RNA sequence: GAGCUAGCCCUGGCCAGGGUGAAGCUGGGGUGAGACCCAGUGGAGGCCCGAACCGGUGGGGGAUGCAAACCCCUCGGAUGA
RNA sequence: GAAUGCCGGCAUGAGUAACGAUAAAGAGGGUGAGAAUCCCUCUCGCCGUAAGCCCAAGGGUUCCUACGCAAUGGUCGUCAGCGUAGGGUUAGGCGGGACCUAAGGUGAAGCCGAAAGGCGUAGCCGAAGGGCAGCCGGUUAAUAUUCCGGCCCUUCCCGCAGGUGCGAUGGGGGGACGCUCUAGGCUAGGGGGACCGGAGCCAUGGACGAGCCCGGCCAGAAGCGCAGGGUGGGAGGUAGGCAAAUCCGCCUCCCAACAAGCUCUGCGUGGUGGGGAAGCCCGGGUGACAACCCCCCGAAGCCAGGGAGCCAAGAAAAGCCUCUAAGCACAACCUGCGGGAACCCGUACCGCAAACCGACACAGGUGGGCGGGUGCAAGAGCACUCAGGCGCGCGGGAGAACCCUCGCCAAGGAACUCUGCAAGUUGGCCCCGUAACUUCGGGAGAAGGGGUGCUCCCUGGGGUGAUGAGCCCCGGGGAGCCGCAGUGAACAGGCUCUGGCGACUGUUUACCAAAAACACAGCUCUCUGCGAACUCGUAAGAGGAGGUAUAGGGAGCGACGCUUGCCCGGUGCCGGAAGGUCAAGGGGAGGGGUGCAAGCCCCGAACCGAAGCCCCGGUGAACGGCGGCCGUAACUAUAACGGUCCUAAGGUAGCGAAAUUCCUUGUCGGGUAAGUUCCGACCUGCACGAAAAGCGUAACGACCGGAGCGCUGUCUCGGCGAGGGACCCGGUGAAAUUGAACUGGCCGUGAAGAUGCGGCCUACCCGUGGCAGGACGAAAAGACCCCGUGGAGCUUUACUGCAGCC
RNA sequence: CGAUGUCGGCUCGUCGCAUCCUGGGGCUGAAGAAGGUCCCAAGGGUUGGGCUGUUCGCCCAUUAAAGCGGCACGCGAGCUG
RNA sequence: UGGGAGAGGGUGGUGGAAUUCCCGGAGUAGCGGUGAAAUGCGCAGAUACCGGGAGGAACGCCGAUGGCGAAGGCAGCCACCUGGUCCACCCGUGACGCUGAGGCGCGAAAGCGUGGGGAGCAAACCGGAUUAGAUACCCGGGUAGUCCACGCCCUAAACG
RNA sequence: CCGAGGGUAGGGCCCGUGACUGGGGCGAAGUCGUAACAAGGUAGCUGUACCGGAAGGUGCGGCUGGAU
C-alpha cells in the first residue's frame, strides 16, 4: 500500500530548509542547537 | 412557476428548478464581474469558523449598485435581466444614458425596455430609488439603506419587501421582512417595489447532491456524536437530549435570546418581530 | 510534524463500450379556445449493464507471510455527494 | 548466579523450514582453473491496454567500455545495478529562469499584541494555469527537436527605406474560460488491392499460379486549393470609463449582413531534403535506379475562441491591439529589408520498477501520453498473436500420508450446517413473452421460452463514389450439410414467494464491525435588523458574507402518505417598570482611641442602592410525565355502568409475544412427515406509542430473518486424477524456545492433575517419515476480577475555580 | 491471574455399570403370546430426520434397542465459531 | 335598429362604522359574567372616558312581501372587462325547431394540498359552573378553520 | 406438415373452505343512560368536520318537514 515517505524536493526544502528555520524563533533555536551539537549539516539535504 | 420533473429517477421525483422565465441574457457583463474568493468557512487563521461549508460550484461576483444616490437625476434603461449565483434575487442590467453600466437587484415586475431613475423627485414607480422621506406612506419598497449613504442593507432576498408605515421627524417607520417595526432615517435610500423571484421559496432541492452543488456540506447531528464533541453526544443506543438542548458550544438553542441588551439601535427597534 | 491520513482552497487531468429514452420541438387528432392523445424527433438522469479507475461483500489461502493488512476466486460504485 | 537485568561472545532448535508468484524448459557450440546458472545458435513456452514504447516525479552515475570475483546476488557465476579504472550528458526554438498572475505566502502605508510575535492595502513572490520562436533524417560504445544535413522561425541592437501625432506602470478592448450532447471537413491510425517494387521458394499428395512471402512512405517556406474560426462600415452628439482621449460605453442617422470583404488557424499540394522490407552474405552490406500508387474504415485528436441544450451559472494577470498625458515632434513609433547580437540551469541512466515509496534485487504502492491485428454485437472486455520484451537468480530426482489450487464422479439431491458456508446452476446477443403491486417512472433482464455453425440460391436499403463498378455497413426470403454439442475455445445473471430494518444514490470504525450506524432531500422549533447572531483570536483582524429574514447560525426529526392526543406542579427558556432579598458605593443615629487643645484616627444603626434569586404569568416538534383498589348485566364468563383513593395529568389514534414479551417453544391458525425459527392472528404490552416521532409505504439493499424451484461432493460417503509442496540427492542455510537432563506405564503420594517420590509393571543402543494426548507445551509480567488513599477519558442539580456573559 | 482457552458441535476413541437391546435366570396378581419386578452379565450393539447455538427436550419415520455416566462439563499446539 | 332595469359574473381600486391590540393622557376599586354564580381579569393600576397607531373581516340605514342568475348563489362605493334578459319598430334569414343516453362545464358549507393572512368568531381542547353523572346545554379561555391566491374535493332538506 | 393429448411455465374468472375479524338480522319480561316524538324540556332535520361508553355533542353552511 501507499507508505508514508513520499519524497518531494520542493516540500523538503520549503518545510525543513535553511530559510524556513531562520524565519521563526523556534526554527532559529533549532539551528543554534544543531550548531552547538556540531552537526555536519544543519538542515536536510535536498537537490533543488 | 418552478418547473417539476417526471419521476424518472428517485430524486427527480421531488426536485424542482426555477423557470428562469424572466432572464433575458445568459452570460454576465465582463466589466462588472470579479473573482469570488471561496472561503470554505475558514477564516484568516485557516480555522473553520462556519461549519459544513465548501465545494460548491465556481462563481464570479457581479458588482451590484447598492448606493443609487451615486447618479441622482440620470435615467437608466433596463437592458437585461440576468442570473446571479451570489444571491437569491435576479439582477437587472442598467445602461445609463451616461453610457455607464451597472447592476441592480431586479424588483418584481421590472421590464427590460423601461427607464428607471434615482433621486428625491423620481416617479413613484417600480425600480426608482428615492430618499425614504419622499416615498408616500404605504408604499412597499426594497434595497433599503439602514443609515444614510452607507448602502442598501435591508430587504434584498428574493421576493422580500419593507412597507412604509408612517413618519416621525427625520425617521420613517418600516415593517421589515421579519415583521419588526424599526425606525430608519428619511435620508436613507430605497427602491420602489418588492424584490423579484418570489417563487424562490418554493424550490425543492430534491437530493443531497444539489446541496453539495450549493457549497453546503453535510450537517452532523449533535446527538450522532460523542461527548468530547457535543452536549448531545454519547448514550447507549439512542438518547433524548437529556438536558436543555444545546449548540456544540454549550449555550441553549431553544428560545435563548441573543441580541445584545444595551445595543444602541434598541432606541430604534419599535416592535420586535412576529410569528 | 498534514511528503501518512482528514477537510477545505487554487490549478490541471481522467471516466472503453453498450442499454434505457424525461422535458422540449414538430406533425397529426381533439376543442370555442384548451387540457389532453398518438407518432416522430430529441438526448435528460446522485438512470441501467460493464472495463479503466475508485472500492473492500462473502469464502479460501497466507499467519517466523511475497506483505507489520498481502494473494486467489467473488462482489459494490463507475457523469457523480 | 539469578533483576523477562546491560554489553558482547558462542551455543540449541538443524543440516531442519526456507531459497519470494506453477510463464517452462531442452540441446549444440564457445569461454574459462571452475559452467544447470556467462556468450552464441536452434527448438520450446510466457506478456502483448503489457510483462512493449514515451514523459513527469523520485533516485543520483546506477549509463558506456576495459579489467576483476573477497564481499554483495537467497544456489552457482567466467555474469552483474558489485570492485578498480577510463570515457560519456553539447540547445536563441524542448523544459525552467532573464515574462504573467492563482490559492497561498510575504508585505512601504496602516492596525494590534508583556517580550517572542499576530494582522494587513498596494506591491513583491508563488504553476503542471496564461504567454512565447523547430520539424524530418543522419551520426556515437555511450548525447541528440541540443552535434551534423535539409528546409524554417523568434527576440534584441544598429543602419537604410517608406510611412505615422509619436509617446504609459494611465483609459479601454482582448486574453477570458462550466457541464452534457454535437455538425461539417480534415489528420493520426488501420484494413484491402487481380496495381507497383523485391532476394527467393514449389516441399510430402496437389499447385509455376490473378501463387506464396515482403514492402509500397516521411518532413517541407512562399503561393495555390479545401475546410474552419475571429471581425460590421460611416457619420453627428455625448455629461460615463476617478486627468486626457479621435479609443471604449450610451443615443441618433445612413449603408452593409445566412453573404461578401479583411484577418487568423488546420489540412492538402508544394521548390527541396530524406527513408526504404523480407531474404541472402560477414550492427553491417546487398536487395535497389527499390517501388513509393488505388480503394475502403476512421478518431476521444485538429480546424476551435465551432454549434445546441441545460442550471449548479462556470480564475487572474501579462503578452497583444487601441486611446490619449506628461513629454517630444533632429525625436519617437509602425512596416519592409540588411548586418550584428542572443546569457544562466537541466539534458547520462532506471522510471508499474532489481535503480522510485515499502529495512530486502520485497507477489504490495506510484500521475500523464502511445498502446497494432483477427474473431467474439460493441469495447481499452476476452482468446491468440505483431513490434518489442520476457521464462520471474537454486537445481536434479521421486510419484507416500497430508496440505494447497484444480478436474471428474454411479444412485440420491441440502439428507450437510448456526447458515446451501463453499461450490454447482444460470450466463452474450436476437426474437416471442412477462404477475401482484405502484409514487404510473417502475416492478422488468421479472418469470419462462425459441434462436445462434456452415454451403448454395434469390433479394431489400444505406455509406463512398458518379447515379455505375469495387470496397464497406445494416438487413429479408428459400433450399441444403455435418457433429454429442454451432455466443462448439475464452470473457458474460441462478430464479421466485414472504417478513424486519433503513425511503432512495451516497458515508464510516486506514489494519477484526459497511450495518439497522452517519449523511441525505424534506418537516418543525428557535436564535439573528446587520458593526447580525454565531464562531476562531489576548487584541487587531478574520470567517458569517462583499450575504441581509424567500437570508444566516443552532437543535431535533429524517423521501412520501395518513397523523402526531392529555399534563406547565418541578427543571429550562420567554414575559413581568409592583413587592421581597441582595455587593461595592452613598448616608452618618450613635459610639471608640489619642492629644492640654484645634485636630488626627477608627467602628458604625436607619435609610437610598443593579444584575441575580424569590414572587406573578406564558411555553412541549422545550427537559420530561402520562394511576390504584372494590363492586356491577336474568346460565356462566366478562363488565358498557358505578364507588372511592391519589395525581400536574393519568397513554389518545395507531400498533403489539414485536430488532421491545420475563413467565415463553404463550394460544390458535398456516407452511412441514415432523417447524424453540418463520408468516398470519389474539391481547394480562414484565417493560409499544405518536418529530430520542406513531402506523404504512412503490422502488432501492454485497444489510438480517423464513420458504420454494433449479443445481450441485455440502452431505449419505467417499473414490480417482492433475499440478505446486511435503519425500530423496547436490548447493545455501534461519527461527521462536532453551535451569540442567542419563526425560517410560499404572496405582498411589505429594502445595490438592508426577518422566524426576513410593510400590509394582514394563523397557537392548541410535535414528527417519508421520499424529498431536502430555510435558499444567510456546507466545504476550491476565484484557475478566479484585486490590493501590495509582492514572487517564467521560458526566453531572459533587466541590472549587476559570473563560464567557449579565 | 510473569495466562490451566471458556458452551455446544464435528472427529477420534476409551472406560465404569446403577443394563437400553441382545445371552442366562428366580418371583408373578406367569394359561398362551405379551408384560411387570428383581438377580447374573460390559462381548457386541445402541438408526435417519424437523426445531433451536443449544446441552437438554419435544416431535416425525423406523428399531432388537434407540442406556446412563466418567475421561480438564474427554478431545480448539485436531477442526469449527 | 333604438332602448331599459338589475346584490348577474370576473379584475383592480377604495370609504365609514364597529371589535381587538399597541403607545400617550386622565382616573381608582372594581370589572366581567350568570338563573344565581364561579373561573377569569384588576392597586404590577383593570373597568369606564379622551387623543394617536396598527390590522383583519363584514358591509348599517337604503332594504322591501324587492331585484338578478341555470342552479349553487349574488349586498359599502368607484372604474374596467363580460353574460343573460325585457321592451318598442315588424326591417333581414325562411322551420334554421324541441328534447337530449353518453360527453363537457358549473356546482353552498365543510374538508384536502402549497404559499399567505389572522381582528372577530370558533370544531377540537382546557378551565368554571349545573348535575346522580354532564365526555352537554350556560360562563371564561382557546387551535384548526372562517379570509386571499392557485389547485383538488363534487356533497346537501343542491327544495317549489 | 398438421394433429388427440401429454409435459413445462406464467396469467384470468368462478366456486368451496380458513385461525381470527367487521358489522347486520332476529330473539316474553338483562345493564347504562334519555337522543327523538309537546317549544320533548338546548326547535328539529341536514351535508360535512371534529370529539365522546352509548345514544349523541359541538362547529360551519343549508331546509321548514319548526313552535310561540
Ligand atoms: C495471527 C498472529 C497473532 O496471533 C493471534 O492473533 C492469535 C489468533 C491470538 O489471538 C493469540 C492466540 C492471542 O493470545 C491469546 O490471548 C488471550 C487474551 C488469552 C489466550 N490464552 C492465554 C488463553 C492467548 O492464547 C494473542 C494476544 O494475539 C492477539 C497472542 C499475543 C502473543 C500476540 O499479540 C501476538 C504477538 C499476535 N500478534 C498480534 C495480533 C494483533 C491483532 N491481529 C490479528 N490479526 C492481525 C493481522 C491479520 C492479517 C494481517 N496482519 C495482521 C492482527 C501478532 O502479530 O502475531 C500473533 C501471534
Ligand atoms: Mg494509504
Ligand atoms: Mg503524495
Ligand atoms: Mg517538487
Ligand atoms: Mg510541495
Ligand atoms: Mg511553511
Ligand atoms: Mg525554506
Ligand atoms: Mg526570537
Ligand atoms: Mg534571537
Ligand atoms: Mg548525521
Ligand atoms: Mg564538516
Ligand atoms: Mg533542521
Ligand atoms: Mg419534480
Ligand atoms: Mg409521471
Ligand atoms: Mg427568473
Ligand atoms: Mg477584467
Ligand atoms: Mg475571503
Ligand atoms: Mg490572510
Ligand atoms: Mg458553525
Ligand atoms: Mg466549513
Ligand atoms: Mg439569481
Ligand atoms: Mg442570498
Ligand atoms: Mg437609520
Ligand atoms: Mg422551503
Ligand atoms: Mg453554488
Ligand atoms: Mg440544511
Ligand atoms: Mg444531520
Ligand atoms: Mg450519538
Ligand atoms: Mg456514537
Ligand atoms: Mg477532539
Ligand atoms: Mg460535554
Ligand atoms: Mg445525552
Ligand atoms: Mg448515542
Ligand atoms: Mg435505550
Ligand atoms: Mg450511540
Ligand atoms: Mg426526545
Ligand atoms: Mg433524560
Ligand atoms: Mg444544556
Ligand atoms: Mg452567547
Ligand atoms: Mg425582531
Ligand atoms: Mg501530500
Ligand atoms: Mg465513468
Ligand atoms: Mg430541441
Ligand atoms: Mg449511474
Ligand atoms: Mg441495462
Ligand atoms: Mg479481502
Ligand atoms: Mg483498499
Ligand atoms: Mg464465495
Ligand atoms: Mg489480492
Ligand atoms: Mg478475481
Ligand atoms: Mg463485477
Ligand atoms: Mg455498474
Ligand atoms: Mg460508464
Ligand atoms: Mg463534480
Ligand atoms: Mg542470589
Ligand atoms: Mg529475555
Ligand atoms: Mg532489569
Ligand atoms: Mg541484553
Ligand atoms: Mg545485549
Ligand atoms: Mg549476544
Ligand atoms: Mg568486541
Ligand atoms: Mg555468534
Ligand atoms: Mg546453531
Ligand atoms: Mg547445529
Ligand atoms: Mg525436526
Ligand atoms: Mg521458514
Ligand atoms: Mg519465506
Ligand atoms: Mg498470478
Ligand atoms: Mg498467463
Ligand atoms: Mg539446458
Ligand atoms: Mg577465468
Ligand atoms: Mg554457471
Ligand atoms: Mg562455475
Ligand atoms: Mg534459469
Ligand atoms: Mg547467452
Ligand atoms: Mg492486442
Ligand atoms: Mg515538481
Ligand atoms: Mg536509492
Ligand atoms: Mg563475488
Ligand atoms: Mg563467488
Ligand atoms: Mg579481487
Ligand atoms: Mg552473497
Ligand atoms: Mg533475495
Ligand atoms: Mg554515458
Ligand atoms: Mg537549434
Ligand atoms: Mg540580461
Ligand atoms: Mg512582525
Ligand atoms: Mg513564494
Ligand atoms: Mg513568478
Ligand atoms: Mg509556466
Ligand atoms: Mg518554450
Ligand atoms: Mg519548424
Ligand atoms: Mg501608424
Ligand atoms: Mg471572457
Ligand atoms: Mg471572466
Ligand atoms: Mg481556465
Ligand atoms: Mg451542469
Ligand atoms: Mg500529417
Ligand atoms: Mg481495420
Ligand atoms: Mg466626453
Ligand atoms: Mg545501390
Ligand atoms: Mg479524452
Ligand atoms: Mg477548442
Ligand atoms: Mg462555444
Ligand atoms: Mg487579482
Ligand atoms: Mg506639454
Ligand atoms: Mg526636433
Ligand atoms: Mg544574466
Ligand atoms: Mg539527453
Ligand atoms: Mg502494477
Ligand atoms: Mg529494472
Ligand atoms: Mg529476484
Ligand atoms: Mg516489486
Ligand atoms: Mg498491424
Ligand atoms: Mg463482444
Ligand atoms: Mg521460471
Ligand atoms: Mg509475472
Ligand atoms: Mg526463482
Ligand atoms: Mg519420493
Ligand atoms: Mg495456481
Ligand atoms: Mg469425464
Ligand atoms: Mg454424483
Ligand atoms: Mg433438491
Ligand atoms: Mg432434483
Ligand atoms: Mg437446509
Ligand atoms: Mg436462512
Ligand atoms: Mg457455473
Ligand atoms: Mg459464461
Ligand atoms: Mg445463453
Ligand atoms: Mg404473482
Ligand atoms: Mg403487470
Ligand atoms: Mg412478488
Ligand atoms: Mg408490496
Ligand atoms: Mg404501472
Ligand atoms: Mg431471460
Ligand atoms: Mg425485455
Ligand atoms: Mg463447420
Ligand atoms: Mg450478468
Ligand atoms: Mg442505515
Ligand atoms: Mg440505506
Ligand atoms: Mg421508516
Ligand atoms: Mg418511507
Ligand atoms: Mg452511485
Ligand atoms: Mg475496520
Ligand atoms: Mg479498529
Ligand atoms: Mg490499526
Ligand atoms: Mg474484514
Ligand atoms: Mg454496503
Ligand atoms: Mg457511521
Ligand atoms: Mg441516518
Ligand atoms: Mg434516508
Ligand atoms: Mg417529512
Ligand atoms: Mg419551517
Ligand atoms: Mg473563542
Ligand atoms: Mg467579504
Ligand atoms: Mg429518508
Ligand atoms: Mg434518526
Ligand atoms: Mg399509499
Ligand atoms: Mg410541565
Ligand atoms: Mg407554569
Ligand atoms: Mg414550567
Ligand atoms: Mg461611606
Ligand atoms: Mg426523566
Ligand atoms: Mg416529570
Ligand atoms: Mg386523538
Ligand atoms: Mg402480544
Ligand atoms: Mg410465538
Ligand atoms: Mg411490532
Ligand atoms: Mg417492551
Ligand atoms: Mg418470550
Ligand atoms: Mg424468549
Ligand atoms: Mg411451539
Ligand atoms: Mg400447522
Ligand atoms: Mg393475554
Ligand atoms: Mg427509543
Ligand atoms: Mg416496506
Ligand atoms: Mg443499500
Ligand atoms: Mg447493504
Ligand atoms: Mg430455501
Ligand atoms: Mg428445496
Ligand atoms: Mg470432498
Ligand atoms: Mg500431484
Ligand atoms: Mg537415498
Ligand atoms: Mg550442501
Ligand atoms: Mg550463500
Ligand atoms: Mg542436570
Ligand atoms: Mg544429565
Ligand atoms: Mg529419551
Ligand atoms: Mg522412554
Ligand atoms: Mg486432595
Ligand atoms: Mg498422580
Ligand atoms: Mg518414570
Ligand atoms: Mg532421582
Ligand atoms: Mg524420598
Ligand atoms: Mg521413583
Ligand atoms: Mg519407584
Ligand atoms: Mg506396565
Ligand atoms: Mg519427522
Ligand atoms: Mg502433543
Ligand atoms: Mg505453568
Ligand atoms: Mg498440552
Ligand atoms: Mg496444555
Ligand atoms: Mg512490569
Ligand atoms: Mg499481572
Ligand atoms: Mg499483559
Ligand atoms: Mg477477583
Ligand atoms: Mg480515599
Ligand atoms: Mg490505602
Ligand atoms: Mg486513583
Ligand atoms: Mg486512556
Ligand atoms: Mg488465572
Ligand atoms: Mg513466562
Ligand atoms: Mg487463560
Ligand atoms: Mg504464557
Ligand atoms: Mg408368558
Ligand atoms: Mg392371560
Ligand atoms: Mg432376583
Ligand atoms: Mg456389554
Ligand atoms: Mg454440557
Ligand atoms: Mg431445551
Ligand atoms: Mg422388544
Ligand atoms: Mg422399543
Ligand atoms: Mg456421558
Ligand atoms: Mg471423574
Ligand atoms: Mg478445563
Ligand atoms: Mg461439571
Ligand atoms: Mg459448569
Ligand atoms: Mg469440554
Ligand atoms: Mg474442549
Ligand atoms: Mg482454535
Ligand atoms: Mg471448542
Ligand atoms: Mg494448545
Ligand atoms: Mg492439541
Ligand atoms: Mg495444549
Ligand atoms: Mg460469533
Ligand atoms: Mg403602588
Ligand atoms: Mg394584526
Ligand atoms: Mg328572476
Ligand atoms: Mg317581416
Ligand atoms: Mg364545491
Ligand atoms: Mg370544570
Ligand atoms: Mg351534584
Ligand atoms: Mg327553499
Ligand atoms: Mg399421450
Ligand atoms: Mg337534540
Ligand atoms: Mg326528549
Ligand atoms: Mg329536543
Ligand atoms: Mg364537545
Amino acid at each position: 500500500m501507499k507508505r508514508t515517505w513520499q519524497p518531494n524536493r520542493r516540500k523538503r526544502a520549503k518545510t525543513h530548509g535553511f530559510r524556513a528555520r531562520m524565519r521563526t524563533p523556534g526554527g532559529r533555536k533549532v539551528l543554534k542547537r544543531r550548531r552547538q551539537k556540531g552537526r555536519w549539516r544543519l538542515t536536510p539535504a535536498v537537490r533543488k | 412557476a418552478v418547473k417539476k420533473f417526471k419521476p424518472y429517477t428517485p430524486s427527480r421525483r421531488f426536485m424542482t428548478v426555477a423557470d428562469f422565465s424572466e432572464i433575458t441574457k445568459t452570460e454576465p457583463e465582463k466589466s462588472l464581474v470579479k473573482p469570488l474568493k471561496k472561503t470554505g468557512g475558514r477564516n484568516n487563521q485557516g480555522r473553520i469558523t462556519v461549519r459544513f461549508r465548501g465545494g460548491g460550484h465556481k462563481r464570479l461576483y457581479r458588482i451590484i449598485d447598492f448606493k443609487r444616490w451615486d447618479k441622482v437625476g440620470i435615467p437608466a434603461k433596463v437592458a437585461a435581466i440576468e442570473y446571479d449565483p451570489n444571491r437569491s434575487a435576479r439582477i437587472a442590467l442598467l445602461h445609463y444614458v451616461d453610457g455607464e453600466k451597472r447592476y441592480i437587484i431586479a424588483p418584481d415586475g421590472l421590464q427590460v425596455g423601461q427607464q428607471v431613475v434615482a433621486g428625491p423627485d423620481a416617479p413613484i414607480q417600480v425600480g426608482n430609488a428615492l430618499p425614504l422621506r419622499f416615498i408616500p406612506v404605504g408604499t412597499v419598497v426594497h434595497a433599503v439603506e439602514l443609515e444614510p449613504k452607507k448602502g442598501a442593507k435591508l430587504a434584498r432576498a428574493a421576493g422580500t419587501s419593507a412597507q412604509i408605515q408612517g413618519r416621525e421627524g427625520d425617521y420613517v417607520i418600516l415593517r421589515l421582512p421579519s415583521g419588526e417595526l424599526r425606525k430608519v432615517h428619511g435620508e436613507c435610500y430605497a427602491t420602489v417595489g418588492a424584490v423579484g423571484n418570489a417563487d424562490h421559496k418554493n424550490i425543492v432541492l430534491g437530493k443531497a447532491g444539489r446541496s453539495r452543488w450549493l457549497g453546503r456540506r453535510p450537517h452532523v447531528r449533535g446527538a450522532a456524536m460523542n461527548p468530547v464533541d457535543h452536549p448531545h453526544g454519547g448514550g447507549e443506543g439512542r438518547a433524548p437530549r437529556g438536558r436543555p438542548p444545546a449548540s456544540p458550544w454549550g449555550w441553549q438553542t431553544k428560545g435563548l435570546k441573543t441580541r445584545k441588551r444595551r445595543k444602541p439601535s434598541s432606541r430604534f427597534i419599535i416592535a420586535r418581530r412576529k410569528k
